[PDB]
């Protein structure tokens, strides 16, 4: 009865930090091992299996082996990284849709804590870029058939727990 | 428990072949090799920092990776951390049948899962060393340890 949740997206999106931050509920390692946790939803105890894909961003021959039997994908992008948001529509959704057309996925925005950071807006304001907004974010979640769209911060943990409750919710179909 | 690593490899290779059409496995082999080895290296670094409470700068991390890179005469990637071999096993029938047999009396979704992850680590290492003898895991670890000692 273990729900398989795979976290996909560009590197520097913080996928690993996202899973570690969530499972710290110590030394934060580089290599995150498959981790399962029991989550209560509607009075029922569900077992959530978490799987990281960190490092395979551009090892196209490796990624496909992570997909069989996935119940829900978390397609992530950094709100402060227009190129990661753009790769969701360009690389990730097409990839998961290809290998798992019936498998649901949440559009996930990370590092929302840096969206409120001058340094970032400044050194983002360079290449004529600005952080991504929930509005522009949902429209893409819409365009790509994502179940929903959620965001959080591994750092502050704001919206963290919610991301995973929805992952389970989405998988329960 | 006992498992036929050879049959697993054939099933892993078959899965790889579905990606193209000529059933190529060369590219997959190259990517997995540098990935599995890089993760082995990162794993050794994690273990080192944990027990010592040390913090190694990404610069130093790079020197360590190049050092291991030179010693192995193998290209590496300091972001390596997830082997497609371990992920392949996760959803493999034959392998999971062994996971069950191994969990025996226990089936606490959690205990079963941890047992699965532990067996995934053990079997992929075994699968790696039989098909990727560019260097063994214990060797990679030792070489890395010596790099950490030299640069950290």
């Amino acid at each position: 009865q273990t729900i398989k949740c795979v976290v996909v997206g560009d590197g520097a999106v913080g996928k690993t930090c996202l899973l570690i931050s969530y499972t710290t509920n110590e030394y934060v390692p580089t290599v995150f091992d498959n981790y399962a946790v029991t989550v209560m939803i509607g009075g029922e105890p569900y077992t959530l299996g978490l799987f990281d894909t960190a490092g395979q961003e551009d090892y196209d021959r490796l990624r496909p082996l992570s997909y069989p039997q996935t119940d829900v994908f978390l397609v992530c992008f950094s709100v402060v990284s227009p190129s990661s948001f753009e790769n969701v529509k360009e690389k990730w959704v097409p990839e998961i849709t290809h290998h798992c057309p019936k498998t649901p996925f949440l559009l996930v925005g990370t590092q929302i804590d840096l969206r409120d950071d001058p340094s970032t807006i400044e050194k983002l304001a360079k290449n004529k870029q600005k952080p991504i907004t929930p509005e522009t974010a949902e429209k893409l979640a819409r365009d790509l058939k994502a179940v929903k769209y959620v965001e959080c911060s591994a750092l502050t943990q704001k919206g963290l727990k919610n991301v995973f409750d929805e992952a389970i919710l989405a998988a329960l179909e | 428990f006992v498992i036929n690593h050879g049959k697993l490899t054939n099933q892993l290779l078959q899965a790889v072949a579905k990606q193209t059409r000529n059933g190529d496995t060369q590219q997959w082999f190259q990517q997995e090799q540098t990935t599995y080895i890089s993760r082995t290296v990162n794993r050794t670094l994690d273990d080192y920092c944990r027990s010592n409470n040390s913090v190694i700068s990404k610069e130093t991390k790079g020197h360590i990776f190049r050092a291991v890179e030179n010693a192995l005469q193998q290209p590496l990637d300091m972001n390596g951390a997830q082997s497609s071999i371990g992920h392949f096993l996760q959803s493999n029938k034959y392998f999971n049948q062994k996971v069950d047999e191994q969990c025996g009396k226990r089936v606490d979704p959690i205990t079963r899962f941890n047992t699965q992850t532990k067996m995934i680590e053990q079997v992929s290492q075994e699968i790696f060393e039989r098909n990727f003898s560019g260097f063994k895991v214990s060797e990679i670890k030792a070489i890395t340890q010596n790099a950490i000692l030299e640069h950290v």
